[PDB]
Protein backbone atom coordinates (compact mmCIF):
# COMPACT_ATOMS: atom_id res chain seq x y z
CA UNK A 1 0.00 0.00 0.00
CA UNK A 2 1.47 3.47 -0.20
CA UNK A 3 1.28 6.17 2.60
CA UNK A 4 1.36 3.39 5.44
CA UNK A 5 4.37 1.67 7.58
CA UNK A 6 5.72 -1.73 8.05
CA UNK A 7 3.32 -3.79 10.31
CA UNK A 8 4.30 -5.78 13.23
CA UNK A 9 5.31 -9.58 14.03
CA UNK A 10 1.35 -10.74 13.98
CA UNK A 11 -0.03 -6.91 13.80
CA UNK A 12 -2.46 -8.56 11.46
CA UNK A 13 -2.30 -12.41 12.14
CA UNK A 14 -5.34 -12.84 9.05
CA UNK A 15 -3.70 -11.68 6.64
CA UNK A 16 -2.37 -13.94 4.11
CA UNK A 17 0.23 -13.82 1.03
CA UNK A 18 -1.06 -15.98 -2.04
CA UNK A 19 1.41 -17.13 -4.75
CA UNK A 20 0.91 -18.92 -8.08
CA UNK A 21 3.57 -21.09 -9.70
CA UNK A 22 6.22 -19.12 -11.44
CA UNK A 23 4.84 -15.51 -10.44
CA UNK A 24 5.62 -15.31 -6.95
CA UNK A 25 3.09 -13.39 -4.58
CA UNK A 26 -0.02 -11.87 -6.66
CA UNK A 27 -2.92 -11.01 -4.00
CA UNK A 28 -3.70 -11.32 -0.65
CA UNK A 29 -6.29 -12.94 1.32
CA UNK A 30 -8.42 -12.99 5.03
CA UNK A 31 -8.46 -16.52 7.36
CA UNK A 32 -12.26 -16.68 8.24
CA UNK A 33 -11.43 -19.97 9.85
CA UNK A 34 -9.21 -22.78 9.49
CA UNK A 35 -10.14 -23.99 6.52
CA UNK A 36 -10.87 -20.61 4.39
CA UNK A 37 -9.83 -17.35 3.06
CA UNK A 38 -11.81 -14.23 1.68
CA UNK A 39 -9.49 -13.09 -1.48
CA UNK A 40 -10.98 -10.73 -4.62
CA UNK A 41 -12.21 -12.35 -7.72
CA UNK A 42 -10.02 -11.08 -10.67
CA UNK A 43 -7.07 -12.48 -9.22
CA UNK A 44 -8.31 -15.96 -10.01
CA UNK A 45 -9.73 -15.22 -13.58
CA UNK A 46 -8.34 -17.61 -16.13
CA UNK A 47 -6.19 -14.97 -18.62
CA UNK A 48 -3.46 -15.41 -20.79
CA UNK A 49 -3.07 -18.50 -20.50
CA UNK A 50 -2.62 -19.43 -17.12
CA UNK A 51 -5.35 -21.04 -15.13
CA UNK A 52 -5.92 -18.30 -12.26
CA UNK A 53 -8.60 -20.64 -11.00
CA UNK A 54 -6.80 -23.69 -11.02
CA UNK A 55 -6.18 -24.31 -7.54
CA UNK A 56 -3.09 -26.71 -8.09
CA UNK A 57 -1.70 -23.63 -8.98
CA UNK A 58 -1.66 -21.58 -5.58
CA UNK A 59 0.06 -21.27 -2.38
CA UNK A 60 -1.14 -19.26 0.64
CA UNK A 61 1.09 -17.75 3.40
CA UNK A 62 -0.24 -17.62 6.82
CA UNK A 63 1.47 -15.21 9.41
CA UNK A 64 3.80 -13.85 6.45
CA UNK A 65 5.59 -11.02 7.01
CA UNK A 66 9.01 -10.85 5.51
CA UNK A 67 8.42 -12.26 1.64
CA UNK A 68 12.29 -12.53 1.16
CA UNK A 69 12.65 -14.68 4.30
CA UNK A 70 12.86 -18.41 3.86
CA UNK A 71 11.38 -20.28 5.92
CA UNK A 72 10.07 -19.05 9.18
CA UNK A 73 9.14 -20.19 12.67
CA UNK A 74 5.36 -18.38 12.51
CA UNK A 75 4.97 -18.96 9.00
CA UNK A 76 2.18 -21.59 7.73
CA UNK A 77 2.29 -22.79 4.27
CA UNK A 78 -0.91 -24.44 2.38
CA UNK A 79 -2.13 -25.45 -0.98
CA UNK A 80 -5.67 -25.11 -1.91
CA UNK A 81 -8.50 -27.24 -2.43
CA UNK A 82 -10.57 -25.04 -4.46
CA UNK A 83 -11.54 -21.48 -5.37
CA UNK A 84 -15.23 -20.21 -5.45
CA UNK A 85 -15.38 -16.94 -7.47
CA UNK A 86 -18.98 -15.45 -7.11
CA UNK A 87 -21.27 -16.43 -9.05
CA UNK A 88 -21.93 -12.78 -10.48
CA UNK A 89 -18.78 -11.29 -10.48
CA UNK A 90 -18.15 -9.13 -13.38
CA UNK A 91 -14.04 -9.04 -14.74
CA UNK A 92 -15.21 -5.60 -16.24
CA UNK A 93 -17.37 -3.06 -14.09
CA UNK A 94 -15.46 -4.99 -11.36
CA UNK A 95 -19.34 -6.35 -9.26
CA UNK A 96 -19.14 -9.25 -6.65
CA UNK A 97 -15.21 -8.61 -6.74
CA UNK A 98 -14.92 -11.81 -4.12
CA UNK A 99 -14.21 -15.24 -3.89
CA UNK A 100 -13.44 -18.14 -0.88
CA UNK A 101 -10.13 -19.79 -0.78
CA UNK A 102 -10.26 -23.28 0.41
CA UNK A 103 -7.64 -25.04 2.17
CA UNK A 104 -6.26 -28.15 2.18
CA UNK A 105 -4.95 -28.97 5.46
CA UNK A 106 -6.27 -26.90 8.07
CA UNK A 107 -4.12 -23.49 9.29
CA UNK A 108 -3.07 -23.79 12.97
CA UNK A 109 -3.97 -20.88 15.33
CA UNK A 110 -1.15 -19.26 17.27
CA UNK A 111 0.33 -15.99 18.15
CA UNK A 112 1.04 -14.95 14.44
CA UNK A 113 -1.61 -16.98 12.69
CA UNK A 114 -5.70 -15.94 13.92
CA UNK A 115 -8.62 -15.73 11.85
CA UNK A 116 -10.45 -12.28 11.43
CA UNK A 117 -13.97 -11.75 12.45
CA UNK A 118 -16.54 -11.68 9.76
CA UNK A 119 -18.91 -8.46 10.04
CA UNK A 120 -22.93 -9.78 10.54
CA UNK A 121 -25.12 -9.40 8.04
CA UNK A 122 -26.60 -6.09 9.63
CA UNK A 123 -23.37 -4.36 10.64
CA UNK A 124 -22.13 -0.78 9.32
CA UNK A 125 -19.18 1.07 9.03
CA UNK A 126 -19.84 4.68 9.04
CA UNK A 127 -18.33 6.99 6.63
CA UNK A 128 -15.67 8.64 8.08
CA UNK A 129 -14.72 5.63 10.24
CA UNK A 130 -11.02 4.55 10.47
CA UNK A 131 -9.50 1.20 9.52
CA UNK A 132 -6.76 -0.44 7.77
CA UNK A 133 -5.41 -1.76 5.13
CA UNK A 134 -2.61 -3.94 4.71
CA UNK A 135 -0.39 -5.79 2.43
CA UNK A 136 2.56 -6.37 0.25
CA UNK A 137 1.23 -4.09 -3.00
CA UNK A 138 3.39 -1.80 -4.62
CA UNK A 139 4.55 1.21 -2.38
CA UNK A 140 3.76 3.82 -4.77
CA UNK A 141 1.38 3.71 -8.21
CA UNK A 142 4.15 2.13 -11.23
CA UNK A 143 6.70 0.88 -8.65
CA UNK A 144 7.48 -2.32 -6.92
CA UNK A 145 5.65 -4.34 -4.04
CA UNK A 146 7.27 -4.55 -0.52
CA UNK A 147 9.25 -6.77 1.52
CA UNK A 148 7.70 -6.32 4.59
CA UNK A 149 3.87 -6.39 5.30
CA UNK A 150 2.80 -2.55 5.25
CA UNK A 151 0.30 -1.21 7.24
CA UNK A 152 -2.00 1.94 6.37
CA UNK A 153 -4.46 3.70 8.11
CA UNK A 154 -7.84 5.23 5.50
CA UNK A 155 -11.07 5.80 6.04
CA UNK A 156 -14.94 5.04 5.13
CA UNK A 157 -16.61 7.05 2.58
CA UNK A 158 -19.85 8.66 1.99
CA UNK A 159 -21.27 6.23 -0.56
CA UNK A 160 -22.56 9.31 -3.10
CA UNK A 161 -19.38 10.65 -2.94
CA UNK A 162 -18.27 7.55 -4.55
CA UNK A 163 -20.19 7.39 -6.90
CA UNK A 164 -19.80 10.43 -7.95
CA UNK A 165 -16.00 10.32 -7.57
CA UNK A 166 -15.82 7.89 -10.05
CA UNK A 167 -18.49 8.48 -12.65
CA UNK A 168 -21.19 5.33 -13.65
CA UNK A 169 -18.80 3.00 -11.90
CA UNK A 170 -19.88 1.75 -8.37
CA UNK A 171 -22.07 -0.75 -7.23
CA UNK A 172 -24.34 -1.01 -4.03
CA UNK A 173 -21.34 -4.48 -3.40
CA UNK A 174 -18.53 -1.75 -3.53
CA UNK A 175 -17.19 0.88 -0.51
CA UNK A 176 -14.58 3.71 -1.53
CA UNK A 177 -12.44 3.76 1.50
CA UNK A 178 -9.40 5.88 1.69
CA UNK A 179 -8.76 9.50 2.08
CA UNK A 180 -9.72 12.45 -0.69
CA UNK A 181 -6.49 14.56 -0.73
CA UNK A 182 -5.14 10.82 -0.90
CA UNK A 183 -1.51 9.88 -0.36
CA UNK A 184 -2.62 6.54 1.49
CA UNK A 185 -4.43 4.12 -0.55
CA UNK A 186 -3.59 0.23 -1.26
CA UNK A 187 -1.77 -0.79 -4.93
CA UNK A 188 -0.71 -3.12 -6.78
CA UNK A 189 -0.81 -6.64 -5.46
CA UNK A 190 -2.68 -5.64 -2.09
CA UNK A 191 -5.96 -7.30 -3.93
CA UNK A 192 -8.44 -9.79 -1.88
CA UNK A 193 -6.24 -8.24 1.00
CA UNK A 194 -8.71 -7.81 3.99
CA UNK A 195 -9.85 -4.05 5.04
CA UNK A 196 -9.40 -4.30 9.06
CA UNK A 197 -11.94 -2.35 11.34
CA UNK A 198 -11.32 -2.18 15.20
CA UNK A 199 -14.42 -2.73 16.57
CA UNK A 200 -16.18 -0.69 20.05
CA UNK A 201 -15.67 -4.06 21.49
CA UNK A 202 -12.23 -4.33 20.83
CA UNK A 203 -12.25 -7.12 18.05
CA UNK A 204 -11.04 -6.24 14.87
CA UNK A 205 -13.77 -7.33 11.99
CA UNK A 206 -13.22 -6.96 8.05
CA UNK A 207 -14.75 -4.78 6.26
CA UNK A 208 -13.80 -5.16 2.80
CA UNK A 209 -12.04 -6.84 0.36
CA UNK A 210 -9.11 -4.69 -2.11
CA UNK A 211 -10.69 -4.39 -5.27
CA UNK A 212 -9.95 -1.52 -7.41
CA UNK A 213 -9.50 2.17 -8.19
CA UNK A 214 -8.07 4.61 -10.48
CA UNK A 215 -4.38 4.70 -9.99
CA UNK A 216 -3.35 4.91 -6.53
CA UNK A 217 -3.52 7.12 -3.66
CA UNK A 218 -4.74 9.91 -5.51
CA UNK A 219 -6.59 12.85 -4.77
CA UNK A 220 -10.48 12.13 -4.91
CA UNK A 221 -9.28 8.82 -5.49
CA UNK A 222 -10.11 6.45 -2.85
CA UNK A 223 -9.20 2.72 -2.89
CA UNK A 224 -12.78 0.87 -4.40
CA UNK A 225 -13.54 -2.33 -2.00
CA UNK A 226 -15.80 -5.01 -1.90
CA UNK A 227 -18.45 -4.99 1.10
CA UNK A 228 -18.38 -7.84 3.55
CA UNK A 229 -21.58 -7.61 5.08
CA UNK A 230 -23.59 -8.30 1.76
CA UNK A 231 -21.60 -11.73 1.40
CA UNK A 232 -21.92 -13.02 4.85
CA UNK A 233 -24.79 -15.31 4.36
CA UNK A 234 -23.32 -16.15 0.82
CA UNK A 235 -20.35 -16.97 2.68
CA UNK A 236 -22.20 -19.53 5.60
CA UNK A 237 -24.23 -20.82 2.16
CA UNK A 238 -20.78 -21.70 0.85
CA UNK A 239 -17.89 -22.30 3.12
CA UNK A 240 -20.18 -23.05 5.50
CA UNK A 241 -18.44 -20.84 8.21
CA UNK B 1 3.17 -5.45 -36.52
CA UNK B 2 -0.05 -5.28 -34.24
CA UNK B 3 -0.42 -2.07 -33.71
CA UNK B 4 -1.85 -2.85 -29.88
CA UNK B 5 1.90 -4.73 -30.01
CA UNK B 6 3.31 -0.19 -30.35
CA UNK B 7 1.19 0.34 -27.47
CA UNK B 8 2.37 1.86 -24.04
CA UNK B 9 1.94 -1.49 -21.43
CA UNK B 10 -1.63 -1.41 -19.81
CA UNK B 11 -1.62 -1.65 -15.89
CA UNK B 12 -5.13 -1.54 -15.37
CA UNK B 13 -7.81 -0.43 -12.16
CA UNK B 14 -7.50 -3.65 -10.08
CA UNK B 15 -4.47 -4.52 -8.14
CA UNK B 16 -3.30 -7.44 -8.73
CA UNK B 17 0.38 -8.40 -9.27
CA UNK B 18 0.81 -10.23 -12.23
CA UNK B 19 3.69 -9.82 -14.38
CA UNK B 20 3.36 -10.43 -17.95
CA UNK B 21 5.71 -9.17 -21.19
CA UNK B 22 4.98 -6.51 -23.31
CA UNK B 23 6.76 -5.42 -27.05
CA UNK B 24 9.08 -2.23 -26.55
CA UNK B 25 8.34 -0.72 -29.83
CA UNK B 26 11.51 1.53 -29.63
CA UNK B 27 13.55 -1.00 -27.80
CA UNK B 28 12.51 -4.16 -30.23
CA UNK B 29 12.43 -6.06 -27.16
CA UNK B 30 9.46 -7.53 -25.04
CA UNK B 31 9.82 -6.13 -21.23
CA UNK B 32 7.97 -6.92 -17.59
CA UNK B 33 5.46 -4.52 -16.30
CA UNK B 34 2.64 -5.26 -13.57
CA UNK B 35 -0.81 -6.01 -15.01
CA UNK B 36 -3.61 -5.11 -12.04
CA UNK B 37 -5.34 -8.24 -13.33
CA UNK B 38 -8.09 -6.62 -15.66
CA UNK B 39 -8.72 -5.02 -18.77
CA UNK B 40 -5.79 -6.24 -20.02
CA UNK B 41 -4.90 -4.67 -23.40
CA UNK B 42 -3.75 -7.29 -26.32
CA UNK B 43 -0.32 -6.15 -25.58
CA UNK B 44 0.01 -8.14 -22.37
CA UNK B 45 1.51 -11.89 -22.80
CA UNK B 46 2.95 -14.41 -19.86
CA UNK B 47 5.90 -15.58 -21.38
CA UNK B 48 8.65 -13.52 -23.35
CA UNK B 49 7.93 -16.19 -26.06
CA UNK B 50 4.48 -15.52 -26.38
CA UNK B 51 5.35 -11.86 -26.46
CA UNK B 52 8.36 -11.90 -29.04
CA UNK B 53 6.14 -14.20 -31.37
CA UNK B 54 3.40 -12.06 -31.80
CA UNK B 55 5.07 -8.84 -31.83
CA UNK B 56 8.40 -9.83 -32.93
Amino acid sequence: VVGGTDADEGEWPWQVSLHALGQGHICGASLISPNWLVSAAHCYIDDRGFRYSDPTQWTAFLGLHDQSQRSAPGVQERRLKRIISHPFFNDFTFDYDIALLELEKPAEYSSMVRPICLPDASHVFPAGKAIWVTGWGHTQYGGTGALILQKGEIRVINQTTCENLLPQQITPRMMCVGFLSGGVDSCQGDSGGPLSSVEADGRIFQAGVVSWGDGCAQRNKPGVYTRLPLFRDWIKENTGV
Amino acid sequence: RPDFCLEPPYTGPCKARIIRYFYNAKAGLCQTFVYGGCRAKRNNFKSAEDCMRTCG
